[PDB]
């Protein structure tokens, strides 16, 4: 289970972005939202009721205008050596070394692909590109810059994925079995297609398996999605053999059940 | 007939640019312009490509074009990028392929000089760029005065040397005054075997 | 580089005529980020939706998701359309009862 | 695809070789060999030429060598050489014609450069020769050591420049050594617009 920062700015305002927001994920689930507009990093939905410190939001705001910066120079210093509108992006986190330490992660791209990455340790950036060099060089220009983003990484970020393990567990261990809904549409011609939705369920693993006769028949085409509930969505399709429709069923796999579940039509 | 064309260096160098390789097909007296158009990255097809409405030229023949916008490690790992063309007219399809030139990169050494003594007496001068020693002959190379990309040059193309790699002279002409202010001019180089695909050198006095 | 988005419309519990839920539009594996998305009610923009904090994955495209209350009704067509560069005129998915 | 070629500047200027209007032919099996010629110098066929046999390359192809001589005289005064050749029985044959780019002749500007400051510590270093603005692009350069003729040197193609005249460069490659160890570095240079058709500048150390 790891703690994940999303950072991004661009530069084309057309459509009402922020210059720079980002998002905070503990696994599957969001708990944290910051911009430069609101200029604050606040809790998500769940996590407001957990119990922390009282500089722990505190400390996330602090620690996230410090990256809003870094990058928002970055976008101008290049906004201005080249043209054409850019996406800064970066995903910062960690993962807890099965012995209480962290597994850093530092990378980031600009307008879609990588281009470069941060090592903790050493505190050097990496990359092979003219940009990689144009921003990489812009932050390591400042004192602060690595040992901070530094300090990000190695001991802020370890420390707060491990007390959301050890306040938050009601909302990581939360489980919640699919309802499932096997149909069939007219599909193509002399043909039809077997649809096998999944509604509202948490943990997004899930095992869809068709089931013709009884025996293995396949697994669809799997497509999950957000709920928006904090929960999600899955389906899946199977085209099939026209009037065959009912020697088929839908079977499913997921820690919300004991069982596996087979539905019908 | 069909064309195959590669990205410009300069492109699939900078990340922030778009590197698009381009599939060009000439002579149509109008049989069935609705020319189609099948893309492939190592043999999976693909549907991002951009096509443009086909062009009469001043021969009565028609022309149309297909540029696919390309990721830019795709290029520099070696994919093959293919592109069919196909139409009723045609027998069987014409397909072309092309992926980047094989061969370990080697990056250029770059220098400066300046116009020659001899030269120092004519309304403009000749400030020179040699490029050599880089393989594949995949290069980029533009002139800046205090920074700003000029427009008075021009590169020789890329000519293999003796050992295998390739040099070229870039030379930037401009008027004897603005090389005597004290101006600085810099050559700009972009390879994919230059530390972060690029590097520069400068001249004044 | 520039990517086309993946619009699937579904909803939250299974449909039943009449009955209230809620529709959800998710737009992902899409760049650059700049978008705009809406519903549809019979070709109409149903307003006042809500939309998730954007976000990325791995891969670095962005996925969002859009949602509303509705209920369903034999008559009634709900639709998803977004408006993007890498779309040369607008999409728009229309939801299927059975996803 | 056969186009046609022009004669080394070297010999339709002096030199001591005959100026040959080759047509190199290419593209052909190697079981369907069959380009026959007739050269028309102006509209008048000339059987002055001489084909090197049909031969074959590894390719499978047709090295073809077929040299036609002419005289200076001819060249230089607009005149064209048709290499109209009869085949029938090779699918798409060929045929192209060639003229001296009639135009004013115009004479180069030469000048030498020592190997850059920073290039003095590598193995080899580079002696480069500048040829500014000359026109019509045929021309012929070289090096000589104190008068020895070399082998190690490269031209850059002929490339056209912002004011319709040419330039190229011509770079020698020499052991460091041969440089700080002062020697006649010359660059000879054949134009059809210098005084007697060539010159030649020189520099040591
Ligand atoms: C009607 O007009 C059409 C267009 O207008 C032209 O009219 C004539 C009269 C001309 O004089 C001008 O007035 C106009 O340009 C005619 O179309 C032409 O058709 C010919 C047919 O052979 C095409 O010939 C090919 O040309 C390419 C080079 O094209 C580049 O340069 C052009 C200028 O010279 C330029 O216009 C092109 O755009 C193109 O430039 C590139 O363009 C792309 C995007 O468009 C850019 O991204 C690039 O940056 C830019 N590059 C730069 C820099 O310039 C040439 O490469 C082709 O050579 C191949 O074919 C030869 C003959 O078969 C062969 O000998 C060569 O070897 C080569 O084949 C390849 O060989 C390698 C190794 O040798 C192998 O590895 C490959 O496998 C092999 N190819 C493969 C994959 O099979 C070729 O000569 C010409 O390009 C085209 N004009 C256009 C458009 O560009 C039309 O013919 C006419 N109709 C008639 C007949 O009446
Ligand atoms: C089998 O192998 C054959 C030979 O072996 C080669 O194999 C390939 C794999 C190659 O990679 C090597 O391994 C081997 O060389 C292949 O034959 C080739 O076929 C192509 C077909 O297009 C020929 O292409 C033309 O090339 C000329 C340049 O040729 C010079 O340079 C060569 C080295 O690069 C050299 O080998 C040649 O000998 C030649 O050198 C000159 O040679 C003469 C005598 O031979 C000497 O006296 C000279 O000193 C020497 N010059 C110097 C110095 O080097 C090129 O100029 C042609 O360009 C024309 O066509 C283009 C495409 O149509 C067009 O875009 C250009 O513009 C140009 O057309 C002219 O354009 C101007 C203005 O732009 C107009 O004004 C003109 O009107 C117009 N032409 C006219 C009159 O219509 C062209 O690219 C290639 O030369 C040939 N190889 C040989 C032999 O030289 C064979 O293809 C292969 N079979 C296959 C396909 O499997
Ligand atoms: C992290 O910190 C630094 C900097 O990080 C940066 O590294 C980049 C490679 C890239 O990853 C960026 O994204 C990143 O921000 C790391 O140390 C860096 O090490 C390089 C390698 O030596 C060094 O590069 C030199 O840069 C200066 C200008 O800033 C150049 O002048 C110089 O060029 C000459 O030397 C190099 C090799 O030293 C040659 O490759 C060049 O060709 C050139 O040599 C000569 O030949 C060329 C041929 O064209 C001529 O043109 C030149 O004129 C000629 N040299 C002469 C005489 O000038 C180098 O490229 C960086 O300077 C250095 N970082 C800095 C800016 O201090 C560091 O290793 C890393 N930390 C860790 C833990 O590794
Ligand atoms: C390092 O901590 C690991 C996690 O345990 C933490 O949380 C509670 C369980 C608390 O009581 C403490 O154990 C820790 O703060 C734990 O699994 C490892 O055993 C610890 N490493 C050791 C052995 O020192
Ligand atoms: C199933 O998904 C694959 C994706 O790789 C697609 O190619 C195929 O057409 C789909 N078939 C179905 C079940 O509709
Ligand atoms: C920026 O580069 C030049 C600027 O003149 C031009 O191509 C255009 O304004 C911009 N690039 C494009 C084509 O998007």
């Amino acid at each position: 289970l790891p703690l994940m920062y999303h950072l991004a700015a661009v530069s084309d305002l057309s459509t009402g972005l922020p210059s720079f927001w980002a998002t905070g994920w503990l696994g599957a689930q969001q708990y944290l939202t910051y911009n430069n507009l609101r200029q604050e990093a606040d809790p998500c939905g769940a996590w407001i009721w957990e119990n922390q410190v009282s500089w722990y939001w505190e400390k996330e705001t602090t620690d996230l205008k410090s990256k809003e910066q870094l990058f928002l120079e970055a976008i101008r210093t290049l906004e201005n050596q080249i043209n054409g509108t850019f996406t800064l992006q970066g995903l910062l986190g960690c993962e807890l070394a099965p012995d209480n330490s962290s597994l850093p992660t530092a990378v980031f791209a600009l307008n879609g692909e990588e281009f470069m990455r941060f090592n903790p340790r050493t505190g050097n950036w990496s990359g092979e590109w003219p940009e990689t060099d144009i921003v990489g060089n812009l932050w390591m220009k400042q004192p602060e810059a690595a040992r901070k983003e530094s300090e990000f990484l190695l001991t802020s970020c370890p420390e707060r994925l491990l007390g959301h393990l050890e306040r938050g567990r009601q909302n990581l261990e939360w489980k919640e079995p699919p309802s499932m809904r096997l149909k069939a549409r007219p599909g193509n011609s002399g043909s039809s297609v077997l649809t096998c939705a999944a509604f509202s369920f948490y943990p997004p693993e899930l095992k869809f398996r068709f089931l013709r006769n009884g025996l293995a028949s396949g697994s669809g085409n799997c497509s999950t999605g957000p709920n928006g509930d904090g929960s999600f969505h899955a389906w899946s399709l199977l085209e099939v053999k026209r009037g065959d429709e009912h020697h088929y069923q839908c079977q499913v796999e997921h820690e919300g059940l004991a069982q596996p579940l087979t539905v019908d039509l | 007939s069909v064309f195959i064309f590669p990205p410009k260096t300069k492109d699939v160098l900078t990340i922030t640019l778009t590197p698009k390789v381009t599939c060009v097909v000439v002579d149509i007296s109008q049989n069935d312009p609705e020319v189609r158009f099948s893309w492939f990255i190592d043999d999976v097809e693909v549907h991002t490509a951009q096509t443009h409405a086909p062009e009469k030229q001043s021969n009565s023949t028609l022309r149309s074009v297909s540029e696919l916008p390309i990721v830019h490690r795709d290029w520099l790992n070696g994919k093959t990028f293919k592109c069919k063309v196909n139409s009723g007219a045609f027998p069987a399809p014409i397909e072309k392929s092309i992926s980047k030139p094989e061969g370990t990169p080697r990056g250029p050494q770059v220098y400066t000089m300046a116009p020659p003594k001899e030269e120092m007496t004519q309304s403009q001068v000749s400030i020179t760029c040699m490029v050599k020693g880089f393989y594949p002959p995949d290069i980029y190379t533009e002139w800046k005065m205090n920074g700003q990309p000029q427009e008075n040059y021009k590169n020789t193309p890329p000519t293999m040397d003796t050992d295998g790699s390739y040099f070229l002279y870039s030379k930037l002409n401009v008027k004897k005054e603005t090389w005597q202010q004290g101006n600085t001019f810099t050559c700009s180089v972009l390879h994919e075997g230059l530390h972060n695909h690029h590097t520069e050198k400068s001249l004044s006095h | 580089i520039q990517k086309t988005p993946q619009i699937q419309v579904y909803s939250r519990h299974p449909p039943e005529n009449g009955k209230p839920n809620f529709l959800n539009c998710y737009v992902s594996q899409f760049h650059p980020p700049q978008i705009e998305i809406e519903l549809l009610k019979n070709g109409k923009k149903i307003p006042n939706i809500e939309m998730s904090d954007l976000s990325f994955s791995k891969d670095w495209s962005f996925y969002i998701l859009a949602h509303t209350e509705f209920t369903p009704t034999e008559t009634d067509v709900y639709a998803c359309r977004v408006k993007h560069v890498t779309l040369k005129e607008p999409k728009t998915v229309t939801w299927d009862r059975d996803m």
